[PDB]
RNA sequence: AUGUGGAACGGGGUAUUGUAAGCAGCUGCUGAGAUUAAGCCUUUGUUCCCAAGAUUUG
RNA sequence: AAUGCCGCGGAGCUAUCAUCUGCCGGAUAACGGCUGAACGCCUCUAAGCCAGAAUCCGUGCCAGAAAGCGACGAUU
RNA sequence: GCCAAGCGCGACGUUGCUUCGGCUCUUCCUAUCAUACCGAAGCAGAAUUCGGUAAGCGU
RNA sequence: GGAAGUCGGCAAAAUGGGAAUUCCCACUGUCCCUAUCUACUAUCUA
C-alpha cells in the first residue's frame, strides 16, 4: 500500500479538509478564541 | 427461512441470538446484519444491539427463550443494565454464576422444554426453571455434551447431528415433544446451533446454507404459510 | 464464458466510442514515436533497436526491389579423439561424432570419427588425436571411410564441424 | 482442458528475448580478465546454467499447463480432437518435450566443456556458443509455439461443461428453436442467426428445477460443428431434446427432421428422448411417437409457448431415469438502520446510539446516564426499585434509634 | 543504529522545549493564541468509553494512561513584532508592559539575590512619564511587522516547585490583521490568559520538551538522553479547574475528589491550579516545563475527531502499591485506626 | 450498469461526478477559466462545454475524460467512460 | 479468521510443547511455525491466545500425528494485558486442533476458553464450553 | 464499572490495579497487588495471614455484620429499571449507610479496647 | 544579602513489612510496632542560619 | 555471622514481558492526453499546456554557523 | 552452400544436421523479488504472464 | 518458552538421570532478549 506522500492520498486528504472536517475545527477554535 | 450473514461469517447463530419475543444482535459491527434482522422482526419483537462480556459471540454466550434470558456471570454490569433498558419488562433477565459461561453452547432451549448440559450445576438448573419456566432435561445430543450448539431447537421443530441413530432421534423427539430432524447446515457445517437460529414463526440460516437444507428446515418448521 | 464472448458483446453492445480515432492517432504519431525512441534510448535495448531497425530496412529495401522487378599440471586442454599417455585426455573434451559437410553435395551429415590422419600443429598432437583447425581426420562414408579436414575450432565452438576432403 | 490457467505462450522471438533478458538482468555481467581462471570459469558456468534453467522452466511450465488429452474425460477428449486435431497437439507437445531434452543436454555438455576453461576468450566463446545453440533450438521449434498459443486460447474459451451432473442436450435440425428454448430457460443467451450452424461451438446453460441443477447444453444443427455435437452427445449422461419443426419454418421438412433423429438415435440410446414439435402454433412423426422413448411435447416457437412444459417434462424424465404452540404475533401474521447509518456517516464512520432503542419511560431518563460507582460503592449494582421507600424507612429507623 | 533524523545525538542546548514552527497565520480567523507552557506533574490511568465507530471495541470501556501537566495561567508581559526579510524573519522591535512581576524579573538574572533588582526600572519610568514612545513602537509593529508574538511567562510561584524563575517565552498571535493582533496584545498587557482560552479539551495538540537525561551510554557511543523532542497528536482528555473540586470527578463517578493522587504526586507535590490531562506519555520527567502548541496541519482522523467522555480517574497512591483513591473511603474500608 | 451522476456548481465551472462504476468516490473537476458547463436537455446524458478559449474548452474535456478512466479492467468489454462527441462553434 | 485481533503479549515461542485441549485424542502439541511472522532478524516466532500456528501432535493417536497442521492457542501461561487494563494468565498452555478453514477437528474442548480466542474464531466459540 | 474485592486481602480492586487469575474450574481470583497475588501462589490461608480481612473477620477483630439503615449493598443479578428519583435516593442512602457504618466502626473498637 | 528564605530535626499524610517490646489469661492491649527520602508529599511545630569573602568585567 | 538462609519489599532502573506517538505541498519519470506547426492533411512536441510513480525537491522533525544575525533589559 | 544492396569478397535473408567458503557488519550499484504507478496480450471477473518508470522501502 | 543459540548442552542450574555417539526425560539467560544488583577495575585528586 502507498505511503503518506502518495499524491492521490494527499488529494483525498485535501477533500477531507475542504469539507466540514476542517470546518468543525475552525469554529472550535472560534469558541475558545472568543472566550 | 432467510439467508443472512454477519460480515463474512455464516454462523449468524454465534453472533446473534433469536427468541420468540426478542432478537439479540452484536454491537459495533456491520449495521447490515442488524438491519437484516430488523427487516424481518423489527415490527414484531424488539431487537437489541448489545454485546456480552465485550464479545460478539452473544448468540452462543447467552441462552434464553421468549419469556426470559440468561447471561454468564462474566457479563459486565453496564451490559446487564443496557439489556434491561432495551428489552421489554415482560422479558426477565438473569445472571448465571456457572462453571460453563457458554450458556448458549451448553443449553438448547425452546419456550417450553429445555435440554441442558449434562454437567450443568444444580443451582443453574433451578435458576433456569425459575426464570425460563421450562422443564429441564439433563441429557446429551449425539453423544456430545454441547446440546446448545449441536442442536437447533424450536417450538415446532428441532435439528440435531446427522450422525445420531434413528432410535436416539425418536427418543429425543419424544422427550422434546417436538418433531426433530437429523441434518446439517451451511453445506456440511454440522454445528446447527451455530449456523442456524429459528423462532416459532421464522428461521435464519447462514448465507452458505444450501437450497436443499433451506427447503428442509422450512418443511420441518412449517413456516411456509 | 463461451467461445468469442467479447465478440458477442461487441456485436451486441459495440466497440469503444473513440477506439477508432485513438488507433488512428496512435498510427499517425508512431513516426514521431519511433524517431524519438531511436535518439532517447541507450544501452542494450538501444542496440537491439539498432540491429532490428537495420534488418527491417534491408528487408524493406529488398521487398521494393522485388516489387519493381514484378512490375517490369600435465594434461591436454584441447578436444581430442581416442608413458605414451603421459598427459591426461579428459572425457568431456573428448569427442566421438563429427559433423562434417560434404562439398559437392552441400549437406551436413553426422559421422563417427574413425581416427586422426594428421594434425598440422604437432605430430605429438597427431598421435594424441587432438582435434583442431586444419587437422584431417578419417570418418566413415559408407552411409554417405574417407578423410576430412576440420574447418572450425572445436575447443572454442563446442562441436567438431568439418568439411569433407571431397 | 476447459480449466485453462495456462500462462500465455509468446512467439519464438519473444520467448528467446525473455530468456536472454532474464539471463542478462539476473546473472552478473562484469567479469574482468584479471580475475582468476576459476572465477572466470564459474562466472561463465553460472550464466550458462541460469539460461538453461530459465529455458527449462519455461518449457516445463508450458508442458504442465497443457492439458493431458488422454487423462481427460471422453467428452472433453473427443471435443479437443474434433476442434484442435489432438494428434497434431500431441505431436507438438512431443516436439517441445524433445526440444527441452535437447536444450538440457546441450547445456550439460557446455557446462562440462566450460569446466576445463583455459582462457577468458575461450570461456566467452564457449558461453556464446552454448547460448546460440539453445537459441537456435528454440527458434527451430517456432510453429509449435504458435500452434500451442492457438490451442491455449481455444481451450480457455471452451465451455466448462459438467457431464457428471444432470444435463439436457439440445441437438437436431439447425435453427429448430432449441437454442431459443435454451436461451429462455437458462441465463445463457446463445446468439441465433439465419445462417446454418451459427452456433458452431456448444453453449451450456445452468438452471435450477425442483432443487436440482440441470445443465442445458445446446449443440449445432446436424461438418466440424456437427461432429462436435455428435461427440458431445456420444458420452454424456443427459436427456435428448431433439426439436422437429412442426411448421417446417426452419427450412427442413418434418420427414427430413425425423429421419435425422432416427439416424442420430444410436447416440440418443440409453437416454430420455424428446421429440419436441417446434413451431406448433406456426408417418415419420408417427414412427417417432411409436418409438416410445421419444416424448411428444408441443412447443410453439413462433408463439414462445410450451417451452416451460417441455423443460419440466424433460427434467422429470431425467430424474426418473436417474404442548408446543407458536406465539406468532399479529404483526408477524399480517427507513432501515443500514440506510440510516449510511446516510448519517456511512459504514465505519457513524456511531450507532443504543440509547434510542431503550424502553425507558422518560426520554430524558434514557438519554441521561447514571453513576456507575460512587464513594467506592457501585450505585448501579446497589440501587434497587424498592430503595426509594427503603431509604425513607431506613432514615426513620435511624432517627428512632437515635431518639 | 536508530533514525538519522536525530543523528546530532547531543545534549539539548535548552532546558525548555523551543517551538520551532507555528501554525500558518490566517487573516480570516479572528485573533487567538497558539501555544501554552505547562509543568509535567505526573500521570495516572483512567477508564474511558470507546466511542470509535468501526472499532472492535466500540461502545466499551478502555484503560488509558494519561499524563497530567499543571498549567497555571500565564501573564502576558510584552509583545514582539516580526518583519519578513529576504533573509528571514527579523524582530523589528519589542514592547513590554509597565509592570513586570518578580517571577519574570528573576529570569533576567543568574543571581537575583545579589542583584540590585534594576531590570526594567527605566523602562517602567519611561512608560509612566510618556506613552508616546510606546504608541510609536506599537504603530511600528502594526504597520511594518507581519508577525506578532506575545511575551508570556508562567506563574511558577503557584506551582509547588522550589524554582522561582518564570519560563518566559513567545506565543504567536495568529488570526486577523496585524493591527488586530496588536490591539489584542495591548488589551492583554499585565493580564492573565487562562489555558481554557487556548485549549478546549477536543483538539489534539503537539507537546514538546527535553527528554530525561539517561547519562552517558555506550555507531559510536556518547550522550543518549536530554534531547529536544516534539510529540505530535496528543489529545487533551480534560482541562481541569484548580478551584473546582469536581475537576477529577467525572459524571459516571461523582465522588468529589481532586486530581492529585492520595499522598501527592511522586516528586512533584499537589496540583492546585488548572491542569491538562493528555493521552499517553510526554517527553521529560516530572516537574519539567512542557510546551503545548496547536497542530500545524489539520488532521481530521476519526481518533482526531472523536469526543472524550471520562468515566473514572485513578488517584491511588502511586507511591508504593496504592489501593485507595481518597482517604475517606480508605477509612471506610479499613477498620478504624488507633490514631 | 451504474448511472453516472453529474452535478454543476457555480454555473458549471466545477463538475462533480458520482456513481461511476459503482465507486463511492466523488470525482471533482474544476474547469479552466472562461469555460462554463451545462447539461443539454435535447439529448440525455449530454454535457456541453462552451467557452472562448479552444485551449481551455478542450483541456477541460481532456481532464474530465481522463478523470473518468477505467483501471485494471478489460477495456474491450468495459465500455464505461465519458467521451467527447462533437467539437464545434456556438454559432 | 473473522474480525481484527488486538496485539497481546506473546508467550508461546516456537520449540514449545503445549497441552491439547480438545477431545480429538491428541495430547501434546509441538509448535513448529507461526503464521503471520514478519522478517525480524534473529527473532523466535511466538504464539498467543487465539493465534494459529503450525503444530505437530507429539502425544495422541498415531493417525492424526505426523501432520504439521494449524492449531489455535486457547490458553496462555504468560500474563497478558487486555485493553480494559486487567492482566490475565492461565496455568496451562492449551491449544485446539483446527483446519485452515477455521473449524476444529475435535467435537468438544476442555478447560476455560480465552475470550480473545473466542471472538476471533466463531467455530471455536461455538464449540467452547466455558469462555473465560 | 465494578470495583471488585480481592480474593486474598478482600480489599477494593479497581480497573488496572492488580491481576486477574482464572482457574481450570473457571473460578476467577482477583488480586489487589503483587503481595496478595504471591501469597495466593504460595497458597497461604487468608484467615491465617495476619493482615487479611478474612483473619480480622473470623478472629473477633471485625463485626459479623452491619444492617446499617436496614441495608448496605447486595449482589443484584436482576437488573432494575432506571428512575431519577430512585437513583437519587440510593445515593443519599449510601452516604447515610456509610456514616452509620462508620459510627459502629467506632463503638466496636471502643468495645474491643475496653 | 531577611524571606509563603534556607537547613537540621519533629508532627502529619503516604508507602513497605506483618502484628513489637512489655503485661495479663492461643487470645487481648496490637493492621500494632519498626522503616518511611536517602532522587515521596505537606508543614501557623522547634531550633539555627544568612543583610559575605575572593575573582573578573567599560 | 566474607551481604549466613528464606519470604515480602517500596524508590529507581527496566521490558514489543508494560504503554503512547510516528505529518503536508508542489515537480516529474514511465505513461495518457490538449492545442499545434514543421509538412495547406495529420501529429502528446518543435514552441506551448494538463493528468500522472512508494520517485524528486520542499514542509514538518533534529542540529544551529562554537569567526552568521536581530530585538530587548540594565550598566560598575 | 544458395542467393546476395553493393564494394574477388559480399550484409540482411535461405539450405544443410547438430588454501576456498561462509557468519556478522557497513554502506553503495540496478542489471527490480516485493511494495507504488503505467503498457500489452482472448485481459470477462479473480488469479496471472510479459514489458516499462523506479533503489524510497524492505528482502 | 526451554538448546530454537553455536560446527556443538562450552559454562551454568538440575542430580543430571534412564535406555540403546544417539534417543527419551529433567534442567537451566546458551538463545528469543535482555534487564537489575554488588564489589573490584576503570576515572579524577595529593
Amino acid at each position: 500500500t502507498s505511503g503518506p506522500r502518495d499524491n492521490n492520498r494527499n488529494k483525498w486528504a485535501k477533500k477531507h479538509l475542504k469539507k466540514g472536517k476542517r470546518a468543525k475545527n475552525s469554529n472550535f477554535s472560534k469558541f475558545l478564541k472568543k472566550k | 427461512a432467510l439467508r443472512a450473514q454477519f460480515e463474512n461469517s455464516n454462523e449468524i447463530g454465534v453472533f446473534s441470538n433469536l427468541t420468540n419475543s426478542y432478537a439479540l444482535v452484536a454491537l459495533g459491527g456491520s449495521e447490515n446484519f442488524y438491519s437484516v434482522f430488523e427487516a424481518e422482526l423489527g415490527d414484531v419483537v424488539p431487537v437489541v444491539h448489545t454485546t456480552i462480556g465485550g464479545t460478539r459471540i452473544i448468540g452462543r454466550l447467552t441462552c434464553g427463550n421468549r419469556k426470559g434470558l440468561l447471561v454468564p456471570s462474566s457479563t459486565t454490569d453496564n451490559e446487564l443494565q443496557h439489556l434491561r433498558n432495551s428489552l421489554p419488562d415482560p422479558v426477565k433477565i438473569q445472571r448465571v454464576d456457572e462453571r460453563l459461561s457458554a450458556l448458549g453452547n451448553i443449553v438448547a432451549c425452546n419456550d417450553y422444554v429445555a435440554l441442558v448440559h449434562p454437567d450443568i450445576e444444580r443451582e443453574t438448573e433451578e435458576i433456569i426453571a425459575d426464570v425460563l419456566d421450562v422443564e429441564v432435561f439433563r441429557q446429551t445430543v449425539a453423544g456430545n455434551v454441547l446440546t446448545g450448539s449441536y442442536c437447533a431447537l424450536s417450538n415446532q421443530g428441532a435439528l440435531v447431528h446427522p450422525r445420531t441413530s434413528i432410535q436416539e432421534q425418536d427418543e429425543l423427539s419424544s422427550l422434546l415433544q417436538v418433531p426433530l430432524v437429523a441434518g446439517t447446515i451451511n453445506r456440511g457445517s454440522d454445528v446447527i446451533g451455530a449456523g442456524l437460529v429459528v423462532n416459532d414463526w421464522c428461521a435464519f440460516a447462514g448465507l452458505d446454507t444450501t437450497a436443499t437444507e433451506l427447503a428442509v428446515c422450512e418443511s420441518i418448521f412449517k413456516l411456509q404459510d | 464464458p463461451q467461445n468469442e464472448y467479447i465478440e458477442e458483446s461487441i456485436r451486441k453492445h459495440g466497440r469503444r466510442f473513440d477506439h477508432e480515432e485513438r488507433k488512428r492517432k496512435k498510427a499517425a504519431r508512431e513516426a514521431h514515436d519511433a524517431s524519438l525512441y531511436a535518439q532517447k534510448t541507450r544501452g542494450i535495448k538501444a542496440k537491439l533497436y539498432q540491429e532490428k531497425r537495420r534488418k527491417e530496412k534491408i528487408q524493406m529495401k529488398k521487398t521494393i526491389k522485388q516489387h519493381e522487378e514484378r512490375n517490369a599440471k600435465r594434461m591436454i586442454t584441447k578436444a581430442t579423439f581416442v608413458k605414451y599417455e603421459r598427459f591426461i585426455r579428459p572425457m568431456a573434451l573428448r569427442q566421438k561424432k563429427a559433423n562434417v559437410t560434404h562439398k559437392e553435395l552441400g549437406v551436413t551429415m553426422q559421422l563417427p570419427i574413425i581416427g586422426v590422419k594428421k594434425n598440422p600443429q604437432s605430430p605429438t598432437y597427431t598421435q594424441l588425436g587432438v582435434l583442431t583447425k586444419g587437422t584431417v581426420i578419417e570418418v566413415n562414408v559408407s552411409e554417405l571411410g574417407k578423410y576430412a579436414q576440420i574447418t572450425n575450432n572445436p575447443e572454442l565452438d563446442g562441436c567438431v564441424n568439418a568439411l569433407l576432403l571431397t | 482442458a476447459v480449466f485453462k490457467n495456462i500462462t500465455p505462450i509468446p512467439d519464438v522471438n519473444t520467448f528467446l528475448d525473455v530468456v536472454l533478458s532474464r539471463t542478462q538482468r539476473k546473472t552478473p555481467t562484469v567479469i574482468r580478465s584479471g580475475f582468476k581462471i576459476s572465477r572466470i570459469r564459474g562466472f561463465y558456468g553460472r550464466k550458462v546454467k541460469f539460461t538453461q534453467d530459465t529455458i527449462t522452466e519455461k518449457l516445463d511450465s508450458i508442458l504442465q499447463e497443457f492439458p493431458k488429452l488422454n487423462d481427460i474425460h471422453p467428452f472433453h477428449a473427443d471435443l479437443l480432437n474434433i476442434l484442435y486435431d489432438r494428434d497434431h497437439l500431441k505431436i507438438a507437445l512431443s516436439q517441445l518435450s524433445t526440444a527441452k531434452h535437447l536444450v538440457e543436454n546441450v547445456a550439460r555438455d557446455y557446462i562440462r566443456l566450460l569446466k576445463y576453461g583455459d582462457s577468458l576468450y575461450r570461456c566467452k566463446q564457449l558461453k556464446r556458443a552454448a547460448l546460440g545453440r539453445m537459441a537456435t533450438i528454440i527458434k527451430r521449434q517456432k510453429s509449435s509455439l504458435e500452434f500451442l498459443e492457438q490451442v491455449r486460447q481455444h481451450l480457455s474459451r471452451l465451455p466448462a461443461i459438467d457431464p457428471n451432473t444432470r444435463t439436457l442436450l439440445v441437438c437436431g435440425y439447425p435453427n429448430v428453436g432449441k437454442s431459443s428454448f435454451m436461451n429462455k430457460v437458462t441465463r445463457a443467451q446463445v446468439d441465433v442467426q439465419p445462417y446454418a450452424f451459427t452456433t458452431k461451438s456448444l453453449f451450456v446453460g445452468h438452471f435450477d428445477y425442483k432443487y436440482l441443477r440441470w445443465q442445458v447444453i445446446d449443440t449445432p444443427g446436424i461438418n466440424t460443428i456437427e461432429m462436435q455435437s455428435i461427440t458431445a452427445m456420444a458420452h454424456l449422461r443427459s436427456a435428448v431434446l431433439y426439436f422437429m419443426d412442426l411448421s417446417e419454418m426452419c427450412g427442413y421438412s418434418v420427414a427430413a427432421q425425423v429421419k435425422l433423429y432416427h439416424s442420430i438415435k444410436p447416440l440418443f440410446a440409453n437416454k430420455v428422448t424428446i421429440l419436441v414439435l417446434n413451431k406448433i402454433d406456426a408417418e415419420l412423426l408417427q414412427t417417432i411417437i411409436d418409438d416410445g422413448n421419444v416424448k411428444v411435447v408441443q412447443t410453439s416457437c413462433v408463439q414462445d409457448i410450451g417451452v416451460m412444459d417441455v423443460r419440466t417434462t424433460a427434467c422429470e424424465a431425467l430424474l426418473a431415469a436417474r404442548a408446543r404452540p407458536a406465539c406468532i404475533p399479529d404483526s408477524v401474521k399480517t427507513i432501515l438502520a443500514r440506510d440510516i447509518e449510511a446516510a448519517n456517516g456511512g459504514a465505519g464512520v457513524y456511531n450507532v446510539e443504543l440509547r434510542d432503542k431503550y424502553i425507558l419511560q422518560d426520554p430524558s431518563w434514557k438519554y441521561d446516564r447514571m453513576p456507575e460507582l460512587l464513594d467506592g460503592k457501585n450505585v448501579a449494582d446497589f440501587v434497587d426499585p424498592e430503595i426509594e421507600a427503603k431509604l425513607l424507612a431506613l432514615d426513620e429507623e435511624e432517627e428512632r434509634l437515635e431518639r | 543504529h536508530g533514525s538519522l533524523g536525530f543523528l546530532p545525538r547531543k545534549r539539548a542546548s535548552r532546558q525548555r522545549g523551543k517551538v520551532k514552527a507555528f501554525p500558518k497565520d490566517d487573516a480570516s480567523k479572528p485573533v487567538h493564541l497558539t501555544a501554552f507552557l505547562g509543568y509535567k506533574a505526573g500521570m495516572t490511568h483512567i477508564v474511558r468509553d470507546l466511542d470509535r465507530p468501526g472499532s472492535k471495541m466500540h461502545k466499551r470501556e478502555i484503560l488509558e494512561a494519561v499524563t497530567v501537566i499543571e498549567t497555571p495561567p500565564m501573564v502576558v508581559v510584552g509583545v514582539v513584532g516580526y518583519v519578513e526579510t529576504p533573509r528571514g524573519l527579523r524582530s523589528l522591535t519589542t514592547v513590554w508592559a509597565e509592570h513586570l512581576s518578580e517571577e519574570v524579573k528573576r529570569r533576567f538574572y543568574k543571581n537575583w539575590f545579589k542583584s540590585k533588582k534594576k531590570a526594567f526600572t527605566k523602562y517602567a519610568k519611561k512608560y509612566a512619564e510618556s506613552t508616546q514612545s510606546i504608541n510609536r513602537e506599537l504603530e511600528r509593529i502594526k504597520k511594518y511587522c507581519s508577525v506578532v508574538r506575545v511575551l508570556a511567562h508562567t506563574q511558577i510561584r503557584k506551582t509547588p516547585l522550589a524554582q522561582k524563575k518564570a519560563h518566559l517565552m513567545e506565543i504567536q498571535v495568529n488570526g486577523g490583521s496585524v493591527a488586530d493582533k496588536v490591539e489584542w496584545a495591548r488589551e492583554h498587557f499585565e493580564k492573565t490568559v487562562d489555558i481554557k482560552s487556548t485549549f478546549e479539551q477536543n483538539e489534539m495538540i503537539d507537546v514538546i520538551g527535553v527528554t530525561r537525561g539517561k547519562g552517558n551510554e555506550g555507531a559510536r557511543a556518547g550522550n543518549a538522553g536530554y534531547m529536544h523532542r516534539t510529540q505530535l497528536n496528543s489529545k487533551i482528555y480534560r482541562i481541569g479547574a484548580g478551584d473546582d473540586a469536581k475537576n477529577a470527578s467525572t459524571d459516571f463517578d461523582a465522588t468529589e475528589k481532586r486530581i492529585t493522587p492520595m499522598g501527592g504526586f511522586v516528586r512533584y507535590g499537589v496540583v492546585e491550579n488548572d491542569f491538562v490531562m493528555l493521552n499517553g506519555a510526554t517527553p521529560g520527567p516530572v516537574k519539567r516545563v512542557l510546551t503545548l502548541r496547536k497542530s500545524l496541519l489539520t488532521h481530521t482522523s476519526r481518533k482526531a475527531l472523536e469526543p472524550v467522555s471520562l468515566k473514572w480517574i485513578d488517584t491511588a497512591s502511586k507511591f508504593g502499591h496504592g489501593r485507595f483513591q481518597t482517604p475517606a473511603e480508605a477509612k471506610q474500608f479499613l477498620g478504624t485506626l488507633k490514631k | 450498469h451504474f448511472p453516472i451522476n453529474i452535478n454543476l456548481t457555480e454555473n458549471g465551472t466545477v463538475v462533480e461526478i458520482r456513481n461511476f462504476l459503482g465507486e463511492r468516490i466523488t470525482r471533482v473537476i474544476k474547469c479552466l477559466p472562461g469555460v462554463t458547463v451545462s447539461i443539454s436537455s435535447a439529448v440525455k446524458d449530454e454535457i456541453i462545454l462552451e467557452g472562448n478559449s479552444l485551449e481551455n474548452v478542450s483541456q477541460s474535456a481532456a481532464n474530465i475524460k481522463q478523470i473518468c478512466n477505467v483501471r485494471n479492467k478489460d477495456i474491450r468489454k468495459f465500455l464505461d467512460g465519458i467521451y467527447v462527441s462533437e467539437r464545434g462553434n456556438i454559432e | 479468521a473473522s474480525g481484527t485481533k488486538y496485539r497481546m503479549t506473546l508467550g508461546l515461542p516456537v520449540q514449545a510443547i503445549m497441552n491439547c485441549a480438545d477431545n480429538s485424542g491428541a495430547k501434546n502439541l509441538y509448535i513448529v511455525s507461526v503464521f503471520g511472522t514478519g522478517a525480524r532478524l534473529n527473532r523466535l516466532p511466538a504464539a498467543s491466545c487465539g493465534d494459529m500456528v503450525l503444530a505437530t501432535v507429539k502425544k495422541g493417536k498415531p493417525d492424526l500425528r505426523k501432520k504439521i497442521m494449524p492449531a489455535i492457542v486457547v490458553r496462555q501461561r504468560k500474563a497478558w494485558r487486555r485493553k480494559d487494563g486487567v492482566y490475565l494468565y492461565f496455568e496451562d498452555n492449551a491449544g485446539v486442533i483446527v483446519n485452515p478453514k477455521g473449524e476444529m477437528k475435535g467435537s468438544a474442548i476442555t478447560g476455560p476458553v480465552a475470550k480473545e480466542c473466542a471472538d476471533l474464531w466463531p467455530r471455536i466459540a461455538s464449540n467452547a464450553g466455558t469462555v473465560v | 464499572m465494578r470495583v471488585h474485592t480481592c480474593y486474598f486481602c478482600s480489599g477494593p480492586v479497581y480497573p488496572g490495579h492488580g491481576i486477574m487469575f482464572v482457574r481450570n474450574d473457571s473460578k476467577v481470583f482477583r488480586f489487589c497487588r503483587s503481595k496478595c497475588h504471591k501469597n495466593f501462589k504460595m497458597k497461604r490461608n487468608p484467615r491465617k495471614v495476619a493482615w487479611t480481612k478474612a483473619y480480622r473477620k473470623a478472629h473477633g477483630k471485625e463485626m459479623v455484620y452491619d444492617t446499617a439503615l436496614a441495608v448496605t449493598a447486595a449482589r443484584r443479578n436482576v437488573p432494575v429499571r432506571y428512575d431519577r428519583n430512585v437513583i437519587a435516593t440510593t445515593l443519599n442512602a449510601m452516604k447515610r449507610v456509610s456514616q452509620v457504618h462508620a459510627k459502629r466502626e467506632r463503638l466496636f473498637y471502643k468495645k474491643r479496647l475496653a
